[PDB]
């Protein structure tokens, strides 16, 4: 019958989000995930770049921050792996050596530039102790359209989950939901493809049975919770953890279960529309992230999107060791660097050989 | 990983060769690529230098003053290839040559162009090499 | 910093179903779901029969219905295209010229036989005027366990939503799927694979537009509740609408388009790890029925799960009128049902050529 | 900025309940609330009744039950402080010796007559082992009426919750509140006053601790879930258990320690709207029932409702086994009925006086 | 069947908040909601000041904002009537002609002093067009121990609703709902009573039946999300709107019809652990809120909780069209400011007269 | 719980007396009461019932037939009392008088009214008594 | 759907064919198949059938009494035809002669089994046929 | 809202009164109260002011000069009065006699006290006043 006159927009069922970016996200997020191709994560806090300089007492300041960077993104050929480079805010406005910006650079050479946009882990207060939220929505539209003028195409949020005693509290999981949901849709209103990271971390010392049933768990409502807020399916990208055994439990698993353990996961929750996942290498080796990778693309599971990579360590590791900071050890930088690109470039292919990687 | 030269010999002087530098599981068009030279008891020379493909000028190429106007650098980035054609050999031009690719972007943003050097510094992947002899 | 020593069932990312029959359920929806082969939905009402015997002059009775499942049951050569066959309960202890019960027939033949375990529409009275919730769930485990005794391995549930002015009401939204939800986990623990039936049904005025919207709000909560529920994801089977104008919308749209507009809405909301999708053929007529599911398996879109067919009226229309009700026109109705079949298995392939049906 | 014009009933805030009772529901829920009265229990089921009747040697017939109830509902006097009587659907259509029925008795009285609606606790499946679901929404719109049109004004379904391990499953709080709230709503579209039991049961080793952070969560959802399905609050009650420690858990509590558990409890989640609370007995004891609803009533905690009862064994108990089930123990059967129905009224009014009570 | 150690707090029943602060919010809400008593709302922006000086042509300086706000706080005697006053972030750092900082000067007259912590609206994005949010839950925690230690003991928080078409949009009940939860919840780990204010505002067309169905759906999303998040609902206050007809609806209701409509709405969702309720006045005359809130004291509906005001506007007009801005008018403006205060106590308290007012 | 009788005495044949029945806790609208005699070496025997009121007739009324004409019942709601006019007392009258409460539902649905009974197998509640003697000494 | 029947052609008496019955798209497996003939001027008269593949004692056959002997049916379901050997063709053996599928589920339940029948009423889907003629003045 | 004066009349030189000070509706332990005068053909000069009480001290005072030693003004927050007892008076001391609140809020925080002005400008709130005559005619 009829009794008030309603905008569509009022109405449950339309709540999608009408985005002026929208066919370009998807663009964008095809690009991402082209064959052969994986993301290189380079986003390291100024702090986390102490870690990683600790071992080659190597300074931590704004210009060995960008010789680091620099190090990788001015290395010629590895558009032939890379789609695409996370980048922290401060190397966004960073030069490269061509005097070019990075993302200037990024998109001369075919890669889609990234900004990762989250302001950090903070305690969630509610919940179980050692559980963490992630902050950073305050002024995000203002944030998320000038990383766009100054030429990215998609970004980065990262949420954590604490499995203790066997569990996650119900509190973190509808929380940290509601948090990557509300990014992702402001993220493609201001034009960059969102990559929804929520990662089941290793630390602990749970069994890979364990993980499995929380990461489905956790993954579940995040995608419950980007229906409720709009998301456009088609331009957005998951950034997992692979359902692995805790790194104190004890227990080892192959390539083959973790593949099994984390496709059949991802096959319950994850929408066949989202164009590519792009795991995470967390706790792993980097002869274990191209060799789990590997074994994802072998699986006989239902696996429609994209199974790829967006490595950190697992891509820089070896790079910076041989580096050591001195511009003498560029070229063997780059040669560590190159090889873990054409190794895990070849694991989205399922054509990595482990013969051919470190013994 | 490595390239695989070919293409040289021996010849009498003010004779010619070809050299061609092919490459496996590497995509040669996004390196700036290098022909260089050691003959016995000495260092590596640079040849010849070439650079990516500028849109639409073609690459930027450089060479050694002992060898511009004889010699001549080419690439084929649809056959994956790089060439070096050497006219009328001098026997000081006996050596071992040898490619590899420049792991530098080879930028110049102030001029929109790629380019390469001849210097050796920051190149890699070294092949084999491939040996021209230069004598009656 | 208290700690309690619980049950692991307590926690809720452990809420998945414990069934014993969790690796045969699996393996009966990959049966169901084989390369060119779909469902006969043969399980209409006492009721349902009085129309579609009307045109035929066949009376209503418990022998006459038995023929007409007959007439399909007991026809050679359609396990090459029919992977199951939804039975009505009275149908199920009906017996074949074989001698046997058609569950045993079809069990011989290779065909998993399944039944209708819902027990019809009632007023939702929450939500909109029209609203329609399915009763039905009260002594669900002991229908389910006696059906699955007697050779039945699936069953089917259907909910219909109603889109009136162009949405429809939160109440049914919410209500229609945790009554699909939760007829899921039920028949998964009795052994038998769950069809969830959410249809978007095809009457009033909304445009494909609006059917697409309605369409991907409604599954997307019905999927939600299969998570909150426990279902076994590998075990079951999703017997959608197409996304189509509605009836008397006055618009249209072709085959490529309703592909486009449905399986871009199942891409969206429906996980990979279900096997298959069974469509309802609804309003839609025989030949159309083919000619949508074979675009549907011609989509550059995603499709990781199995697109074929769950028809009733799309299979037996012609094979009803040819055969009359009379034993003279067993030959004719047979001949009727098995071209359905055959075009409808084609179209699961992606091969259905449109020349080679009918023209009118 | 495209528009379309709606059903207000199709927009989530218009979800009320339209019911032709309003009005006669809020009148009952007053009358059922009265001060100084509350709720007789005597809805036993059949089998119940045999646990009843095992002291007493009384063999469990239907004519049995029946002289049962007729201990109290034929004993003069209690409508002093019984406002109305839970039946058992078979007491309903069972006669009295004055020649009526027994809700026409109630209804010559003044006395409220309700009935129990549900169907009985069968296996959740979801959830954790021992935790249950009620039965009983199939078919209920035509029982409710039927029951309406011989005279009940209100009904009574019950919904349990098994502590375990110090907690309970998020299932069974999802389902039994859906349960409860889906019961409400039909029952008031039929012009019964609904009275939600969620009972969080008294079994286990839990302190009055986890019983009220059980409690607490349990009956949020309850209310939640009412608020989704659109009830009227203003004829709406709730028949919750008392905050009190577990039955094998050897921890004690005082009266007025179980009143502030109970009623801080029942502050944090109870809409004022509501106009009563009638507690259930449970796993208490006569004395100990008509105590602690005494300490409610002199509580200084916030309690906008009526704190009062709805009793089985609390009332009939001493009742039974004075009458052992023989015509010569009528008398002082009645005797013990009505001393404890006089007990628990004055317990609704907080003038309830110990050293009036029985002897321990 | 497997068994595992947890800890309590990980299982979803044991979700309440551990806040050390839980006896002294109990505490500071009943002080709040003492009887006869409301809170003076003087939050106003520098923006919204330029708004209130507009008509007495005074410049919007902070020295000016500080003459303001000292016209109500250093006036004697206004405890009698208010219990807490809501401060401005810049307010509660200027000092007053006593000397002390102006918490500091409420702590010494009794009066309990409170911040408002949000950041302001700013669109929803989700939703419909119009419909907002509201932005500040980012370094909350931080904010609000600043504010506890330089003696604020409640806060105020505030979204908005906008009724369009007869409706909302569900994002908007969900979201700003959760926000309110998250903000309540954070602001007694921090020792700060929050306010918990979802406005359905007056404008529009709609009628009070609109109103009243709006605000019923839009409190109980609030009131379930509070739940989710654990709030100690005894340490807690709502600021809701009054159920009233739209400002340009063309509908006017008695103080009655209001006072029914909006504590039948407030009991079916409101529990009553909460201790009390601080209306806002928005788009009322003082006068009328004054009326109405008296009205909603002489309800016979249920209303376990304190029904009391949190009135800006509705205390202050006439105030600050006597002062002028000016020196010589400090006198008549704590005038009028007083009488409205005696008029608002008097209100809550259930009796206030008509004919002793404007 | 227990009603209280009074009014008896002991005076001379011909003469009468007023029993009254109080009760502190009951309501008695909602019974029957019934009036009850035992002389010593006797069994207890009925002598007046009344019913509860009905709204139309008022109360019924029965008598042992040994008392018929001289013995009227009465009952006040309001004053929630019911009396006992003894008139034309005999020395075969001579007992101790009982008050009680009928702790059946008395209703007859036939004939649509409230009734009550002489007998004493539902009475309950029996006070203490209140001695009557009638005697020429 | 129409079935291929081949084989056929002219013969001296005494001599043999064999008529090969094939199917495009069509699993004949499914089905019992049925060999008829028709003469002209007579009416169309089965000739043999078989039955479905009987799990380990093969399918059944049936022929008409004037031929028993002398033809031998076969079927083989992985090349999916069937096969018609006649034997020592007689004069009387000329005539047309057709393939068909027995449209209906040809199952014994009481013994177990699939059969066949070598009436028409429930046989479809026949083909062109073939022509046979047995004679020696040609 | 206005004070009540009282305790004023007619004495003659060398004699006493006791003015007081009373309010309705308002509690005047929340203000520091003035008691002011006006003489025939003079405006209103102040006489006496009391602060609010300080905390474990008492209140703090002030007199115009012209009536210091010989009047006292004190206060009672628990009656809610505030009194002025005027001793030893002379002729220059007849007018009417005023009671009046200090609107503003008087403490000051670096010397941790509330205090008091007998000028009359934030005052308020006055009463009626009280007529005294000091005379020997």
């Amino acid at each position: 019958s009829r009794r008030v006159e309603v905008l569509l927009t009022q109405l449950p069922a339309y709540n999608r989000l009408k985005t002026p970016y929208e066919e370009e996200l998807i663009e964008t997020a095809k690009k991402m995930t082209a064959p052969g191709k994986g993301l290189l994560a380079a986003d390291e806090s100024t702090g986390s770049c102490s870690k990683r300089f600790a071992g080659i007492g190597l300074s931590n300041t704004a210009e060995h921050r960008r010789q680091y960077r620099a190090l990788m993104l001015e290395c010629a050929g590895f558009e032939q792996y890379i789609s695409g480079v996370i980048l922290h805010d401060e190397t966004v406005y960073q030069r490269a050596s061509t005097g070019e910006t990075f993302p200037q650079l990024l998109r001369r050479r075919g890669v889609v530039p990234g900004i990762k946009t989250d302001c950090g882990l903070e305690p969630l207060v509610e919940g179980a102790d050692g559980e963490q939220m992630t902050a950073g929505l305050d002024g995000y539209v203002k944030r998320a359209k000038k990383y766009y003028a100054v030429g990215c195409r998609f970004c980065k949020w990262r949420n954590v989950y604490k499995i203790q005693n066997g569990t996650v509290s119900e509190a973190v999981v509808r929380f940290n939901a509601e948090t990557l949901a509300r990014y992702a849709v402001l993220s493609q209103l201001c034009g960059l493809v969102p990559i929804v990271e929520p990662e089941v971390m290793i630390d602990g010392t749970h069994d890979i049975e364990t993980c499995q049933r929380v990461s489905q768990h956790v993954w579940a409502e995040v995608v419950s919770a980007l229906h409720r807020h709009g998301v456009v399916w088609e331009g957005c990208l998951l950034k997992p953890n692979m359902v692995v055994p805790g790194a104190e439990s004890g227990q080892t698993a192959t390539a083959e279960q973790v593949a099994e353990y984390t496709v059949k996961t991802l096959a319950r929750v994850l929408p066949p529309a989202l164009p590519g996942v792009t795991f995470l290498s967390g706790g792993l080796s980097e002869v274990m992230a191209s060799e789990y990778l590997n074994a994802m693309n072998n699986s006989p599971l239902p696996r429609p999107w994209k199974l790829t990579f967006s490595y950190a360590r697992a891509l820089q590791s070896s790079a910076i060791k041989a580096w050591g900071g001195k511009s003498s050890g560029v070229a063997a930088g780059r040669r560590a660097f190159m090889h873990r690109a054409k190794m895990n470039s070849l694991a989205q292919l399922g054509r990595y050989n482990r013969g051919d990687d470190d013994k | 990983v490595q390239l695989q030269e070919s293409g040289g010999g021996l010849v009498q002087p003010g004779g010619s060769l070809r050299l061609s530098c092919a490459a496996s599981e590497t995509a040669l068009t996004y390196y700036a690529i290098g022909w260089f030279r050691q003959a016995p008891g000495k260092e590596r020379e640079g040849v010849s230098c070439i650079s990516r493909i500028n849109s639409g000028s073609g690459a930027r190429t450089d060479y050694a003053d002992s060898v511009k106007g004889r010699f001549t650098i080419s690439r084929d980035d649809a056959k994956n290839t790089v060439t070096l054609q050497m006219n009328s050999l001098e026997p000081e031009d006996t050596a071992r040559y040898y490619c590899a690719l420049d792991t530098t972007d080879r930028y110049d943003s102030a001029n929109g162009r790629y380019y390469c050097t001849i210097s050796s510094d920051t190149y890699d992947y070294w092949g084999q090499g491939t040996q021209v002899t230069v004598s009656s």
